[PDB]
């Protein structure tokens, strides 16, 4: 997926926080520990890239704007109000408070300040993952154009990446190194006083209940013949998941199709929405647990249902030990489930 | 169009505007029912004096109902239609009704009151930018000391504005945040603590008349919810607090219980109502960490069993008095319970004999003592279903001694009810004096004969 546009409005606070942004993260490579070197010498731990902001070249320079700009719009395109109060203090506000911590060493080492005390917004690390998984789309189209790391047809490349599935194949161990250094970004964006919102949460409307309802609903009894008439039955029915289950009784086919405990042919009760079934709703019984057996027990000489959950009984509202009563004998009763 | 307070969102917008409407009638009511003069502008073309309004103070109390009874789910309503207004516009009604009550009024609106109430548990500025407490604080240092303030500190000192029910009923309103907390913990803590410092520091008896109730007070109670009068605590400490300090509360605790022990009056009214302002000033309401601790709940459950099956043994007929004690819910208590019934059955199987043949007269004191007799079976009914409870879960595993020990009360009971519509119509009457008024038996989470208990005991 890619995001909305920067308003030109937000270009001066993007060219500042870029700009400080990029000061933070040459002194932290500094402070990594490799040093500076004349041309590609990274085996003798010299980096031609560790560089401060304004000796960075053309070409890096351009590069590492960019980059902020698509962090900032990523950041701003959530739809959460990034309305900035507390001003990062830099020539504008001026609350210098950088240089209340210093360390130096031989070389070009500025004193960058991360105010930890703070509290991080809930939301932080969903934006943290959503940074994440739109630069994972990025260099999964990357490598869709090139084929790098990886030969399927050409069988030039080997030893593929598990970069390519988002979330699955790489854990959280992984890219450790990425996810702290995103860390240390957004606690540099609180240091500065940032005020994040928490759309994802419990505060708006966004929570996804269920997948999917309404079909893949099936209906479990047994042969025609076993339609009991007489006498007084007991069967038991065991719950491993909390779920829409109907449990009870029903008849030979007469309607076309519809589900339990909502026409002639079929007597049901639930528990996960805690009323009986039986052409229409009635609150009815009490949830149940993770292994928890129903224990359905028959009543056919005085046309009475009745359930006993764990040999505990279950009442109505009304309490009384009865779920149905007053229906025909109609032909035969059989054990039911959905 | 967006959703918001009042926005746009129509739906929230009439109850935001009857809270308006409140807050607007409320200070029309300011300039008038606390005139301070009573004769300013007097003679408003018939006799009227009143303060440029004349017209609506009827239709204050006609619309305050429909203001704050805007949906009967109030709990659920409000939280699905918003979750930022809710706390402020219930702040300012509690004030302006505390503000309202402070005055003589007619009509009583105490079943507003609790219908304002029961937002409180459903669940902003999170009592810190707007002190929603203030109004109260003021209303309670006019009583932060009961037993010291029972005086004409009330505003104006009526026996009917402040100095009656209304004040114990306002409190147990407002006090009720078992669900969830709605306050810093900072303005209720150092009133709580000058009322619980004059409950230790009390020594008093003979209260006020007509407020006998004064168990209604709180409902809330528990650690930091006593040494610290604050009159040298107050320099001492502003960091420190009950919260990190979790010395003292325990202490407090474990001095309370033996001097409840130690009270074991016999056949005495005064005993009665000792035990049950006892109850209510140390039961089972404090809900600190019982779970995890378990030796202060063992010890506690146990004495407040033992209390009572050692008091209500004699004979105690006069079982009015208790309204509706908590229960607080094989054990020695339930053996001792056991005992305590089988031997009442024997006096019931006396009075059932007395009742056969032999019939004293006086229709009317029949009538009486079967009422008294509907009492005792009415106070005993709940603990002999806990007790028929546990027993059956008890006797499923291994206990042969629980299903000996319940079996002669079975047939003690099925004796007694063999025929006594002499009996049943005085307990339907009893029953139709007050119909449930707990509704025990349906909350699933008052009594009669064939319920609960007897389906317990009959099921084995």
């Amino acid at each position: 997926t890619s995001q909305i546009v920067l308003p030109p409005h937000l270009e001066r606070i993007r060219e500042r926080l870029a700009e400080n942004i990029h000061e933070l993260w040459v002194m932290n490579k500094i402070e990594l520990g490799w040093q500076y070197g004349p041309v590609r010498d990274d085996n003798k731990r010299q980096h031609p890239c560790l560089v401060e902001f304004c000796k960075l070249p053309e070409q890096e320079r351009n590069y590492n704007l960019q980059m902020s700009l698509e962090t900032l719009k990523t950041l701003l395109a959530l739809g959460c109000h990034v309305g900035i109060a507390d001003e990062h203090a830099e020539e504008k506000v001026k609350k210098m408070k950088l240089p209340k911590n210093y360390q130096l060493t031989s070389g070009y080492k500025p004193a960058p300040m991360d105010l930890s005390f703070i509290k991080l917004t809930p939301s932080q690390e969903a934006m943290v993952d959503k940074l994440a998984e739109n630069a994972h789309n990025v260099w999964a189209r990357d490598r869709i154009r090139q084929g790098w790391t990886y030969g399927i047809q050409q069988d030039v490349k080997n030893r593929r990446n598990p970069r390519l599935v988002p979330y699955t194949l790489l854990d959280d161990r992984t890219k450790k190194s990425n996810k702290d250094s995103l860390r240390e970004a957004v606690r540099t964006l609180l240091g500065y006083g940032y005020h994040l919102e928490a759309p994802d949460q419990d505060h708006a409307s966004r929570a996804e209940v269920c997948s999917g309802t309404g079909e893949r609903f099936r209906i479990f009894r047994a042969e025609k013949t076993y339609a009991v008439k007489a006498g007084r039955w007991y069967f038991e029915f065991e719950a491993v998941t909390a779920g829409d289950m109907r449990v009870g009784w029903s008849r030979p086919g007469c309607q076309p199709d519809l589900e339990l405990g909502s026409d002639d042919r079929a007597f049901a009760f639930d528990g996960f929405k805690a009323q009986r079934w039986h052409q229409g709703n009635e609150h009815y019984g009490r949830s149940w647990q993770a292994g928890d057996v129903v224990g359905c027990m028959v009543d056919m000489n005085e046309h009475t249902m009745m359930f006993t959950l764990n040999g505990e009984i279950l009442l109505d509202d009304s309490g009384s030990e009865l779920a149905f009563k007053d229906f025909d004998v109609g032909d035969g009763f059989i054990p039911v489930c959905s | 169009l967006s959703a918001a307070s009042r926005p746009l969102c129509t739906g929230g917008h009439a109850s935001n505007k009857e809270k308006e409407m409140v807050t607007s009638l409320f200070c029309k009511l300011g300039v008038l029912v606390r005139h301070r003069i009573s004769l300013f502008g007097n003679d408003a073309t018939s006799i009227v004096n009143c303060l440029h309004i004349l017209g609506q103070t009827l239709d204050a109390r006609t619309v305050m109902k429909t203001g704050l009874d805007s949906v009967k789910s109030a709990l659920r309503a409000f939280l699905d239609n918003a979750a930022e207004d809710l706390e402020k516009t219930m702040e300012n009604l509690k004030q302006g009704q505390f503000t309202h009550t402070r005055s003589q009024p007619k009509g009583v609106t105490q079943i507003i009151n609790y219908t304002t109430v029961a937002l409180l548990p459903m669940l902003l500025d999170k009592h810190n930018v707007y002190s929603i407490y203030n109004t109260r604080s003021s209303r309670e240092r006019a009583a932060l000391s009961l037993p010291a303030n029972v005086e004409d500190v009330c505003p104006n000192i009526p026996s009917l504005e402040k100095l009656m029910t209304e004040i114990i009923e306002l409190a147990e309103s407002g006090i009720r945040y078992t669900q969830m907390p709605y306050m810093m913990e900072v303005v209720l803590p150092m009133l709580c603590s000058y009322m619980s410092r004059w409950w230790e520091h009390g020594p008093e008896n003979h209260p006020e008349r007509a407020e006998m109730c004064c168990t209604a007070l709180n409902s809330e109670h528990m650690n930091t919810l006593l040494k610290i009068i604050y009159n040298n605590l107050g320099i001492d400490e502003g960091f420190s607090q009950p919260i990190i300090n979790k010395v003292k509360p325990q202490l407090l605790k474990t001095h309370f219980l033996p001097l409840m022990e130690k009270l074991k009056k016999k056949a005495a009214m005064v005993v009665s109502e000792e035990d049950h302002l006892k109850a209510e000033a140390r039961g089972d309401m404090s809900e600190a960490e019982l779970l995890i601790l378990d030796e202060f709940t063992t010890l506690a459950r146990d004495l407040y069993a033992f209390y009572p099956l050692l008091i209500r043994f004699v004979d105690y007929n006069r079982a009015k008095w208790l309204k509706e004690p908590n229960p607080e819910a094989y054990w020695s208590k339930s053996h001792n319970f056991k005992r305590e019934e089988q031997n009442f059955v024997v006096q019931n199987e006396i009075n059932n004999m007395s009742f056969l043949i032999t019939d004293t007269k006086s229709k009317m004191s029949k009538a009486a003592i079967s009422d008294q007799e509907r009492k005792k079976m009415k106070r005993k009914g709940d603990r002999y279903s806990m007790q028929t409870s546990l027993i059956v879960a008890a006797l499923k595993r291994l206990l042969p001694i629980g299903l000996n020990i319940c079996a002669p009360g079975d047939q003690e009971l099925i004796a007694l009810a063999k025929n006594r519509f002499s009996l049943k119509d005085t307990e339907e009457e009893v029953r139709d004096i007050i119909r449930s008024n707990i509704h025990l038996q349906g909350k699933l989470e008052g009594i009669a004969n064939v319920l609960f208990h007897l389906e317990q005991k009959s099921k084995y």
